[PDB]
C-alpha cells in the first residue's frame, strides 16, 4: 500500500528545507 | 468588507514595515529552559520572561552561521516581515534583539506543539478536520498576499497547536516581500512548486501548490509526492501526476487537482478571481469564513497541557550551551537586525 511505501521510506520524519 | 479589512491591514504593516522595532530585549531578561525545535543555525527555546512570569519561544540564530549559508537577506526578511504582520494564524514575535554572536527572536510559545506530530501518529486527519485547519492556512495566505508577501515554506512541521486547537504559522525565513516574480531556489522537497524545481522566475501561485501538498498530507497521512531522495520527489512534481486515496471525497479530489495544476493559468488562487476560487469551491461549502477567523468555530482536536512551561507535546533535542563572544560578529551584515 502507498501508506507501507511512506513509513518505510527515510521521509516521515521531521523535513529539512532546502536553498540556494 | 474583506477588501476593507486588508485595506487597514495593510496601513497597520506598512507603517512597521517602513519604520521597524528593534534591540526590544536582552538575553538576560529570560531564563533559558528547554529546546522546542532545531534549524541550522540554532534551535528554538522555550524561554520565561522574569519581569512577567510569561514563557516565550525563542529563535536563536548564530550569525556567523547565517552568513556562512547565505541566509543574510532572508534573516532580515524574517524579522522585518514577523514585527510589521498581525494576524490571528501568524505566532506573534514579541522581542527581538541580538549580540556579539547571535539574533534573537522571541515569540508568543504554541505549547500545543507541531501539526506534524498530530498528523504522524494519528496518521491522517478526517476531511473536517483538515478542512478546518486548511481554511485557516486560506485565510492566513489571503492576508500575507494582499501585503506582497510569500510565505514559501508550507508544512506540518511549521504549523503549530495553540490551547484552542487553531494554527500558529511559524518559522518566516523564506518569507518575502516581493511585488512581480522572485527567483530564489527554497523550501522544503514535498512541498516544492515545479515552477520552483525548473528554476523559472514564480510568484504568490507557489503558495497555493503547497496549500495543495498541505491538505492532501492531511487528509491521506503521506505527501502527492514521496521518494528517499529529493532529486526523486522532483521527477514525480514535474510530471505532476497525482493519485488519491480511494477514501478521498469527489470535492477533495476536485479541490487537489486545481490547486495540484502545474499549469498556472489554471491554478486555483492564481486566477482572476484569485482566493475567492478556493473559499466558494465545493469542498469548502461547510466553511464559515468569519467563524474561521473569530475562532468560533469548536476544533476537533484540543491539546493537553499539564501547566504553563510544559513542552510534551514537543520532542526532546540535545541542548547545547549558548557562547557570547568577547567581539562583535558580522556587525555590518546585521545592523538593522
Ligand atoms: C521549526 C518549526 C517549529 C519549531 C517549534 N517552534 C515553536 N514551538 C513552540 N512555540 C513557538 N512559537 C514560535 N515558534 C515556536 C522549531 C523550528
Amino acid at each position: 500500500t502507498t501508506y507501507a511505501d511512506f513509513i518505510a521510506s527515510g521521509r516521515t520524519g521531521r523535513r529539512n528545507a532546502i536553498h540556494d | 468588507s474583506v477588501k476593507e479589512f486588508l485595506a487597514k491591514a495593510k496601513e497597520d504593516f506598512l507603517k512597521k514595515w517602513e519604520n521597524p522595532a528593534q534591540n526590544t530585549a536582552h538575553l538576560d531578561q529570560f531564563e533559558r529552559i528547554k529546546t522546542l525545535g532545531t534549524g541550522s543555525f540554532g534551535r528554538v527555546m522555550l524561554v520565561k520572561h522574569m519581569e512577567t512570569g510569561n514563557h516565550y519561544a525563542m529563535k536563536i540564530l548564530d550569525k556567523q552561521k547565517v552568513v556562512k549559508l547565505k541566509q543574510i537577506e532572508h534573516t532580515l526578511n524574517e524579522k522585518r516581515i514577523l514585527q510589521a504582520v498581525n494576524f490571528p494564524f501568524l505566532v506573534k514575535l514579541e522581542f527581538s534583539f541580538k549580540d556579539n554572536s547571535n539574533l534573537y527572536m522571541v515569540m508568543e510559545y504554541v505549547p500545543g506543539g507541531e501539526m506534524f506530530s498530530h498528523l504522524r501518529r494519528i496518521g491522517r486527519f478526517s476531511e473536517p478536520h483538515a478542512r478546518f485547519y486548511a481554511a485557516q492556512i486560506v485565510l492566513t495566505f489571503e492576508y500575507l498576499h494582499s501585503l506582497d508577501l510569500i510565505y514559501r515554506d508550507l508544512k506540518p512541521e511549521n504549523l503549530l497547536i495553540d490551547q484552542q486547537g487553531y494554527i500558529q504559522v511559524t518559522d518566516f525565513g523564506f518569507a518575502k516581500r516581493v511585488k512581480g516574480r522572485t527567483w530564489t531556489l527554497c523550501g522544503t522537497p514535498e512541498y516544492l512548486a515545479p515552477e520552483i524545481i525548473l528554476s523559472k522566475g514564480y510568484n504568490k501561485a507557489v503558495d497555493w501548490w503547497a496549500l495543495g501538498v498541505l491538505i492532501y498530507e492531511m487528509a491521506a497521512g503521506y505527501p502527492p509526492f514521496f521518494a528517499d531522495q529529493p532529486i526523486q520527489i522532483y521527477e514525480k512534481i514535474v510530471s505532476g501526476k497525482v493519485r488519491f486515496p480511494s477514501h478521498f471525497s469527489s470535492d477533495l479530489k476536485d479541490l487537489l487537482r486545481n490547486l495540484l495544476q502545474v499549469d498556472l493559468t489554471k491554478r486555483f488562487g492564481n486566477l482572476k478571481d484569485g482566493v475567492n476560487d478556493i473559499k466558494n469551491h465545493k469542498w469548502f461549502a461547510t466553511t464559515d469564513w468569519i467563524a474561521i477567523y473569530q475562532r468560533k468555530v469548536e476544533a476537533p482536536f484540543i491539546p493537553k497541557f499539564k501547566g504553563p512551561g510544559d513542552t510534551s507535546n514537543f520532542d526532546d533535542y540535545e541542548e547545547e550551551e549558548i557562547r557570547v563572544s568577547i567581539n562583535e560578529k558580522c556587525g555590518k551584515e546585521f545592523s538593522e537586525f
